[PDB]
């Protein structure tokens, strides 16, 4: 319906690959920069601190995917 | 068609005929969550109108316990315009 | 499966810290979120000791804080940005000790998305305005007014959303009495998605946005916006109008930038970098954290670097224009998550991960031993300033929050030979990683210990004067004589001062202001500042009972006479002596009130095994009140105040508390030994110490009970102590030793010994005989130490063949310099550089025993201890190891498993063959005589050869990359990183792994359990956990085809297996859990799942045993989901159904706080469940003590 345009990431019949997979890696990014526990385990993994485990997540929300198919 | 608007502090409103109705599905059953309207269809005349008809508003709107667990209540002002 | 959900010990790991006057009063206060919990800490600016006032689970993801004062207001508000998707204002009310909720505004869809704010918390300075921004488009600002009530006022939120844009931070811009200002780094991303080459993305440049709210006309404009050179990561709101110039100081890689709207130019000042730093040159340097300090005439920032470097920041102003920036090196500390500079001049450091730090703040750091940099100084690009890393110099440490976060691995076991099992706890990151020891009670500091001749039985402290704030003297009673010492400067025996008697003491206590009374057998002395009183006839005094205004004593055949002091001051008998039904065998008398001049009841155990309750007021004096049987003869009783309570311990080792109200008991076995009581002094407080086989300590807690064991032997005798080297301590005798003792840090429930490790430990195994622990410690962007010494001294030789005397000298003084890594950081590698070592650590006392380091790029991700068939007796550590692994894009250049025969009774491991692998073993499991390694989406059955293991079985059906394997019988449990979990069959004689059934969902996997031969429990990376049981006649005794037709014609379900597990539990528990363990955590207590978590909490999993439990815990739960919702606008049932739908687990963690509501609601609640408040209590205590301590 014409009102889930209201809401960013949703999608339609002509949604390609490319255009729902930068959906879904927003969205993992955004997931992970509010869940403090999410947060925790990649910053002792990368052993990075948590604020730039953060920025490095901000700076991969632009183009998280390489660029549209063409 | 619902006005979709952020949703404010005025509380809405319905008339006797509607009263106890959920604006979003019209059931009678449980009324959980106080509706919330934009400013702009709480003004003037606007003031006091009955969420679902636009008449008197003699009691508080109340989204129903179903909508309230869909996250119904979020959705914005559900004025019916 | 129906489960019970019980927190332990609260998260410790602290994410937002924000400091106030949230009490509304002269001292400041830190509210701290520990991401599922809000919390609220005092800074004791006397003791440095930091208290912890309030706790409360908010059953949501906090993803911001933000003080904020209404101007004119003397108290701070706490606005609260959350997963729920309503803003949320909260007020500390400090005389109820609870948050109380003042708005809750709606907005939005609940979970942490994109799109709804919440994530971004802003707020003005004065208090006028708040804005909650989203990281993509949408950003609200709530007007703030004060009423005339002055009660708080939320306007309607002014809708300020711009499309296709990501904020990263937002913060308030102090305009004064100006119209409020936000300032935003955001990126518009746009023009990216619409460029096939690329160009666009590399050419986006980040901007700072000021959005002006006009109060007037009620509307936010975007009123300036500029591109940044660089990308920024925070703001720092610079103090304006009186205070300050204004503007925001942009943190960004490498630099630091200052800039204000009009005619400010941008001042901008590089990051001052470590002289020889170890680091990868190519990682550039972001600012953290900050915190600001504002003084009446000037202000400073602190900013902390990912190394841990604090810099002062100071702005030079020149009229309302800054000039340059100044940076001078103020302290090293942990890197910090959020530092609060408080105005009394201390510090918190709120540790991104492991223990948090209070500082005295020593010097404001304006020495000038260390030079100031400044964005004036002429330099170059690429070129920087560098200064010296060094110990603290202007902070002074005062306490220390001992902090689990992160907990990597787990292992519930007596190691000790103790009764109770400990937990070994894998903790921290990097160097400031350690394997902690808990126990179950409180930590013992041993001020003074004095043996003493013979067999003492008893022991006093008695004051000289009422007015006295340390005790005077101790008493201790032997078998034919008590002894008196002074606590003077030299804790001397006394003999004159004293008076007393050769014969054993049954009591000593002050009576009058200054009058000393003592009871032995033969009868009472009393001592002004001597009056003698002989016992009637041929009879002795078997007990008694003093108080500061009363004396009770019992007499053979069960005789009580009353003594009762007149103001005057003497003593006076009552004209009446009661005689029992049986002989007393204990007696207590309650302290007398500040107001009153008697208490009234009076406790006496006798030989009926019934205690019986006595007035002392002059209306019914030694007339029946109430008595009472009990299951065994009475040890001990004692009167106190939280309410009025009777402790009763008995012959056997049970004790019990009642409510002298009215009443109603609850009990417990401590058993071994007889039960007795104590009055201690406990936190200012009257707490109760019971001592049995183990000192335990009974101490009411904000309403709530406590009755935790102390870390010690067992003890004889004990009564409360206080002087000026012991505050408030306990004297306590035992077998043959004096000892004074004193109990300084609660540490929660469970006391810690921590023993220090070298890298970020991923998982350890007991090795079952000599009970050694094998620990790997592995860290990413980490230089071995052959590594980071050949790194230093290429870098001496490089100093030198850059003067040349004097760089020698540099060079060898460099090669000296050799600063702790636990306090400057480890020095970061590259991208996937790796250090790891395999450390056998005995668990008694953290000695290493032994130490194999790893070649640089391995990282060791696996170990298991075992013996093989072929070899018999003989023990192997095999260790798991990836090589060159880059984690991000994956790739690796395969794997290694190391063996080592474990020697010298599990004390060394001799290196015997190193085994390459295809890609990672991330998981090893010792499997009938063999191993069991999983190599990427393989899993392999490896026999331990001679040169090499050999690989017997391999499986490679497994969808994706396999993190662990559990076994038991012929069964297996592979944990797939994503597609949950499949059950494996070992078919022995036919030598082949057969997938034979899998689970229905995705889940991200972190650790899974063994509850039964058909039941995993496991946990996953969204916070979750799971039950998950094969359905009854499930077979795994299944084929798999020589020719191909099980991979062709034959198949499985839904592109799985043939057969499926069900999902008998789900429950999100709000945080990630890497362990799970089914224990029995206290002897002869009930079985329990034990959980751990990344930010340091410790939780059970409890079954109902009947529907007597499950049905009322489950009405329980919905009442408080309605009467008591979570504080910050979360719905509970929404919060436990995270990811999927909770089933078959109540929280009671929400069901416990039944005793924190008021008692209107305690009320409404305990009728809607057919009961009384205290029998809702008494049942939430029961389960607990049940299972969990
Ligand atoms: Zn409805
Ligand atoms: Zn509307
Ligand atoms: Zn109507």
């Amino acid at each position: 319906e014409h009102l889930q345009s209201k809401y960013i990431g949703t999608g339609h019949a002509d949604t390609t690959k490319w255009e729902w997979l930068v959906n879904q890696h927003r969205d993992s990014y955004c997931s992970y920069m509010g869940h403090f526990d999410l947060l925790n385990y990649f910053a002792i993994a990368e052993n990075e601190s948590k604020a730039r485990v953060r920025f490095n997540l901000m700076e991969k929300m632009l183009q998280p995917c390489g660029p549209p198919a063409d | 068609i619902f006005c979709r608007k952020q949703a404010g502090v005025a509380i809405g409103r319905l008339c006797e005929k509607c009263d106890g109705k959920c604006v979003i599905c019209d059931s009678y059953v449980r009324p959980c969550t106080l509706v919330r309207i934009c400013d702009e269809c709480n003004y003037g005349s606007y003031q006091g109108r009955c969420v679902i008809c636009g008449g008197p508003g003699v009691s508080d709107a109340y989204y129903c316990k179903e909508c309230t667990i869909q996250e119904k209540d979020r959705d914005g002002c559900p004025k019916i315009v | 499966m129906f489960l019970y959900n019980l927190t332990l010990q609260r998260a410790t790991g602290i994410s937002f810290a924000i400091h106030g006057n949230f009490s509304g009063t002269k001292q400041q206060e830190i509210v701290v979120s520990r991401g599922k919990i809000l919390e609220l800490l005092r800074p004791d600016p006397n003791t440095g000791k930091v208290h912890t006032l309030l706790t409360v689970e908010v059953f949501g993801v906090i993803r911001s804080l933000m003080a904020f004062r209404l101007t004119g207001g003397t108290k701070d508000y706490i606005v609260v940005g959350s997963d729920s998707g309503r803003i949320v204002i909260l007020e500390y009310q400090p005389s109820k000790n609870m948050f109380e909720k003042i708005h809750q505004e709606t907005f939005g869809k609940s979970g942490c998305r994109r799109i709804v704010p919440g994530q971004f918390l802003a707020v003005d300075p004065k208090g006028r305005a708040v804005m909650i921004s989203a990281i993509e488009k949408q950003k609200l600002v709530y007007i703030l007014n004060r009423d005339a009530a002055a009660r708080l006022t939320i306007s309607s939120p002014l809708e300020a959303h711009k499309a296709n844009t990501l904020v990263y931070h937002v913060v308030g811009v102090d305009v004064g009495f100006e119209n409020p200002m936000f300032a935003c780094l955001e990126m518009d991303y746009e023009e990216a998605d619409n460029d096939p080459t690329g160009e666009a993305a590399a050419n986006t440049q980040q901007t700072l946005t000021f959005y002006e709210l006009d109060l007037g006309l009620n509307h936010v404009v975007r009123k300036y916006s500029e591109p940044l050179e660089e990308h920024g990561n925070f703001l720092i709101t610079v103090p304006g109008g009186s205070d300050g110039p204004s503007g925001v100081l942009i943190c960004s890689e490498n630099y630091i930038t200052y800039k204000n709207f009009g005619d400010q130019p941008d001042i901008r000042c590089p990051i001052p970098r470590r002289r020889n730093d170890l680091d990868d040159p190519e990682r550039g340097m972001i600012f953290v954290c900050s915190a600001t300090h504002k003084t009446k005439s000037m202000f400073f920032f602190l900013a902390q670097t990912e190394q841990g470097d604090i810099f002062k920041i100071t702005l030079e102003t020149d009229e309302d224009m800054v000039t340059e920036i100044r940076l001078k090196y103020f302290d090293t500390v942990p890197v910090a998550a959020a530092m609060c500079v408080l105005k009394t001049g201390f510090l918190f450091v709120a540790s991104e991960f492991g223990n948090h730090y209070l500082y005295q703040i020593a010097h404001l750091g304006d020495d000038d031993e260390e030079p100031e940099f400044s964005s004036a100084m002429p330099l170059e690009e690429g070129d920087t300033f560098f200064f010296q890393p060094r110990p603290l110099k202007n902070l002074v440490l005062v306490d220390e929050l001992d902090s689990l976060s992160p907990i990597l691995f787990c292992q519930i076991a007596d190691l000790a030979n103790e009764d109770t099992p400990q937990l070994y706890v894998a903790c921290g990151r990097g160097p400031r990683s350690s394997l902690r020891v808990l126990r179950h009670g409180l930590e013992v500091s041993e001020m003074a210990v004095s043996e003493l001749p013979g067999n003492p039985n008893a022991v006093w402290t008695v004051r000289r004067h009422i007015e006295d704030e340390f005790d005077a003297y101790i008493i201790v009673s032997f078998v034919n004589a008590t002894l008196v010492l002074s606590i003077g400067e030299t804790v001397e025996e006394v003999t004159d001062s004293g008076f007393l008697g050769t014969t054993p003491t049954l009591s000593c206590s002050l009576l009058g202001d200054d009058a000393l009374v003592q009871v032995y057998p033969d009868g009472i002395r009393h001592i002004r500042a001597v009056n003698e009183w002989k016992t009637p006839g041929k009879k002795t005094i078997v007990k008694c009972a003093v108080n500061q205004r009363q004396v009770v004593i019992a007499l053979t055949g069960g005789e009580l006479v009353y003594f009762e002091m007149d103001p005057s001051g003497q003593l006076n008998e009552y004209t009446e002596r009661k005689e029992m039904s049986a002989d007393v065998v204990c007696m207590s008398l309650a302290n007398v009130p500040p107001g009153e001049q008697r208490s009234r009841f009076l406790a006496v155990g006798l030989v009926d095994n019934t205690v019986r309750i006595i007035s002392l007021d002059p209306s019914d004096c030694l007339q029946p009140l109430s008595m009472q049987a009990l299951p065994a003869q009475p040890e001990s009783l004692c009167i106190v105040e939280m309410f009025l309570y009777l402790n009763i311990g008995l012959q056997n080792g049970v004790l019990l508390r009642t409510v002298l109200d009215p009443g109603d008991l609850s009990d417990t076995r401590t058993g071994s030994r007889p039960v007795k009581l104590f009055r201690v002094r406990m936190q200012g407080q009257e707490a109760v110490l019971a001592m049995s086989s183990r000192s335990w300590l009974s101490y009411s807690y904000q309403s709530r009970f406590h009755l935790t064991p102390l870390s010690y032997e067992t003890l004889e005798f004990a009564s409360g102590f206080a002087s000026e080297q012991c505050p408030e301590g306990i004297v306590a005798i035992s077998t043959n030793t004096l000892r004074i003792l004193a109990l300084e840090k609660l540490g929660a429930v469970f006391n810690q010994v921590a023993f220090p490790l070298q890298y970020t430990p991923r998982k350890f195994v007991i090795h079952p005989e000599s009970n050694n622990l094998i620990i790997i410690e592995t860290d990413h962007n980490a230089y071995t130490e052959a590594t980071k010494a050949q790194r230093k001294q290429q870098m001496a030789e490089e100093m030198v063949e850059a003067e040349r005397e004097l760089a020698a000298e540099m060079a060898a003084a460099f090669l000296n310099e050799n600063l702790p890594e636990s306090i400057f950081g480890a020095p970061k590698a590259g991208n996937g550089q790796w250090a790891s070592v395999i450390r056998v650590m005995n668990p008694i006392q953290g000695n290493t025993l032994d130490l194999v380091q790893l070649e640089q790029n391995e990282a060791a991700f696996s170990v298991a201890v075992c013996r093989f068939s072929n070899t018999g007796e003989d023990w192997y550590v095999l260790v798991g190891v990836a090589k060159d692994l880059i984690l991000n894009p994956r790739s690796v250049a395969g794997g290694f498993v190391y063996t080592y025969k474990l020697v010298n009774n599990g004390e060394k491991l001799e290196f015997l063959h190193k085994t390459p692998v295809e890609e990672v073993p991330a998981a090893i499991a010792p499997f009938q005589g063999r191993v069991l390694i999983g190599v990427g989406k393989l899993l392999r059955v490896y026999d331990l050869g001679k040169k090499k293991l050999l690989r017997k079985c391999e499986n490679k059906h497994i969808a994706n990359y396999i993190s662990g394997i559990q076994t038991i019988g012929h069964r297996v449990i592979v944990s797939d990183v994503q597609e949950s979990f499949i059950w494996v069959r070992y078919k022995r004689n036919e030598n082949q792994l057969i997938i034979f059934a899998d689970d229905t969902y995705p889940r991200w996997v972190t650790t899974a359990s063994l509850l039964d031969y058909d039941t995993v429990a496991g946990a996953d990376k969204f916070g979750n956990i799971c039950v998950v049981r094969l359905p009854p006649n499930t077979n795994d005794e299944v084929d798999e085809d020589p020719t191909g037709n099980k991979a062709l014609w034959d198949r499985g379900l839904l592109n799985g297996a043939s057969q499926k597990a069900e999902v008998i539990m789900n429950y999100h528990v709000g945080e990630t859990v890497l362990s799970l363990q089914k224990t029995t955590l206290i002897p002869g207590g009930s079985e329990s799942l034990v959980y751990t978590t990344l930010s340091g909490g410790i939780g059970i999993l409890v079954p109902f045993t009947s529907h007597e439990d499950h049905d009322f815990f489950q009405h329980v739960e919905m009442h408080l989901r309605s009467e008591h919702p979570p504080l910050c606008g979360r719905d509970h049932l929404s919060f436990r159904s995270y990811y999927f739908p909770v089933k078959n687990v109540i929280d009671g963690d929400l069901c416990e706080q039944f005793n924190s509501m008021e008692p209107n609601k305690q009320k409404n609640v305990s009728e809607e469940l057919d009961r009384t408040p205290p029998e809702v209590s008494k049942k939430l205590e029961d389960i607990r003590t049940r299972y969990a301590f």
